[PDB]
């Protein structure tokens, strides 16, 4: 069918994907196109359906048979009055800026996207269960823990929007929203697969344990917000 | 005698085509994108414009896939590009062009380069790495020109010959032209598609006119 | 009395002549200064096609003996009785301009790469091209030799009438698929041995 | 020897059937364009009232051939000569009148 789709993107946190031209004062640059005016590319909103759909076992190799159908094109192009500077706090416990700063993308930013798809083995009806599944994992494997422990009352204007709507189609594409976001293996234990990826990732640096390792959200610049970033709404309509 | 097809396809998206692991200086550039040579301003050839053409009709005309060889397409195809059967051959009509840039004025008036590179980061496994590359594009918004060659072999069948020219464009709208396409690359879209022949006025010029500027 | 007409063909896009080291597909070169070449046997067989095919109700389907009289006394014939000599005298045409190419700093020819995607498989199955650049061009000259005054003016028209054929059409090698087109430039026409009277006027209707 | 190259080579040519369109391939061995050929014809003299006509005569078709082709399928590309160092010497015993010889021949 080549079922194409129009998807929006409006932007509930901060936002900062990649870019490579990248460098208290700290000084950052984005990826933008030749003209200096900022855009998503589509590589990135590949990514978030590859955490979407494949949030299987290490089979994401070259003989994969699902994503060389997923023809997700880039965006309309967003001059640079939407972008405010923002800061990076991390809210384990006594949650306090940390030097890491990025000029990033400004909040509820309506960006759309060229997404289209074959069916062969690729169907929204694939689409709309994968999300709920990986939102619902992302509450119940992760970030029940986090609510449960090493609470603190500071964060709960925050949305915890589990009620608003179940088939709300949310992803997460990676914009430096914590070392979580990015992840692949979430099925379908809670604690004994969080240690696993634990010394999975403790042997990779040199971190004492605690429990839980690191959420990331932010806030606004006195008006507050606590609005977690990484996350964002899509719409699905046709053309 | 023969009518020629001007044209100018224009990118709406970063397109990548084409490529080369050369001896002499690889740089900080990872699968470069073809360009011309002499004129060393980047080309889409004529042969990937031919061939993701062909792969466009070949999904319009038998529908949805084919999962065939090119020599044994549907019988128009095997006429306008060509056919090498046994010993009877089936020759073609529809002869391309290596597409080079024509604008490049009205980019160096705005300073921007020609060709476009980006970082494109890729985060593996939950250890949670980047990996990062360049790979090298042309910008969109740039023109190329095109003068696609039409011999006339048959007056009675250049009428659905053009129409299926203009199926395969609008069918070229809603896809990529090579290169790294299905994560956010390639988008093209046609303009200023002018039919002139090479001497008269004969073989009716103003329906093909007509139906190419649909 | 011989005329000679003398321009030059550039190649509007990539050409590759030929074929038959570690590579696939190389160009037929000249063999002693390793110069692409355009053969004469190639240009003098697809002027005679488009020329043929031009000079008759549409199509060409006949063998090359059997053509009309203007292209069997343009380019030669051999048949058991009316056999006739070529006025034609095509000849092997070398690269013209490697100073202009070696002043852009680049190879007179350099190396294609294309695919052949399986639409079952998906995989490249890659393969090389060699291709003379475009831009090269190819200082050409076809001896006429004069046999007969009142036909000296159908027989330039029908030359010129074959030069610009070629114009819209290319030359050698895998020519739908961008390679091959080249345009006709500095055309002239000069008497060999003696003046002819009537040189202006083919100057004329070749020059346009 | 010098340019590391063999002193015949083979030229592979088509001719293509406008029923079928198919290739036949023909292999021509031919030699390599730019070989020089040292060539010397005997002229013997026995009327001095025609020599000069007769050396006309022998340039002119030297210039003939500069236009033409020397054997073999010259129409299609090959055969195109030309004359280089064109001279005339007496076997034995001089020639008086050798220098209009020698540079309406050398012209």
């Amino acid at each position: 069918m080549k079922k194409t789709y129009r998807v929006t993107l409006t932007a509930l946190g901060p936002i900062f994907i990649g870019g490579g031209e990248k460098l208290m004062n700290d000084l950052n640059t984005f990826v933008k196109d030749a003209f200096g005016r900022p855009y998503i590319p589509g590589s990135s909103l590949k990514g978030a359906l590859r955490t979407a759909i494949l949030n299987d076992l290490k089979e994401d190799t070259k003989e994969n048979e699902v994503f060389a159908h997923l023809q997700v094109s880039d965006s309309e192009t967003i001059d640079l009055e939407n972008l405010k500077v923002y800061q990076k706090v991390d809210y384990s416990k006594t949650a306090k800026p940390l030097p890491l700063y990025r000029e990033c993308l400004k909040p509820n930013t309506e960006i759309t996207f060229t997404v289209s798809f074959d069916d062969e083995y690729l169907t929204l009806k694939k689409i709309q269960n994968a999300l709920h599944k990986t939102y619902q994992h992302y509450y119940i494997k992760w970030l029940k823990g986090g609510k449960v422990g090493e609470t603190l009352i500071k964060g709960v204007t925050f949305a915890l929007d589990q009620p608003s709507q179940n088939q709300g189609e949310i992803i997460y594409i990676g914009g430096g929203a914590g070392f979580v976001s990015k992840t692949l293996h979430y099925k379908s234990k809670n604690r004994d697969q969080a240690r696993n990826d634990s010394f999975d990732i403790l042997k990779q640096l040199f971190r004492t344990t605690y429990s839980k390792m690191r959420s990331v959200p932010d806030n606004v610049p006195t008006g507050k917000h606590y609005l977690e970033m990484g996350k964002a709404r899509i719409k699905l309509e046709e053309l | 005698m023969k009518l020629v097809i001007e044209g100018t396809i224009v990118l709406k998206t970063g397109m990548h085509i084409g490529g080369s692991s050369d001896f002499s200086a690889i740089g900080a550039v990872a699968s470069p994108v073809v360009r011309d040579t002499l004129t060393r301003l980047p080309l889409i050839p004529g042969s990937s414009l031919k061939g993701k053409m062909r792969y466009l009709l070949a999904k319009e005309l038998n529908n949805g896939i084919l999962l065939n060889e090119p020599n044994n397409d549907q019988d128009e195809i095997l006429r306008l590009f060509g056919s090498s059967e046994k010993d009877k051959i089936r020759r073609a009509r529809l002869k391309f062009n290596d597409i080079k840039l024509s604008n490049l004025a009205e980019l160096e008036t705005f300073n921007v380069s020609s060709t476009e590179v980006k970082f494109e980061n890729t985060i593996n496994r939950k250890t949670a790495v980047a990996n990062p590359r360049q790979i090298e594009r042309v910008i969109a918004g740039s023109k190329f020109d095109f003068e696609i060659f039409y011999n006339l072999d048959d007056i009675k069948e250049v009428e659905k010959d053009f129409e299926n020219i203009k199926q395969g464009f609008d069918l070229l709208e809603f896809d990529y032209l090579g290169g790294h396409g299905t994560r956010g690359s390639g988008r093209i879209a046609f303009e200023n598609l002018s039919v002139i022949t090479a001497v008269g006025n004969f073989e009716k010029i103003n329906t093909l006119n007509e139906i190419l500027g649909a």
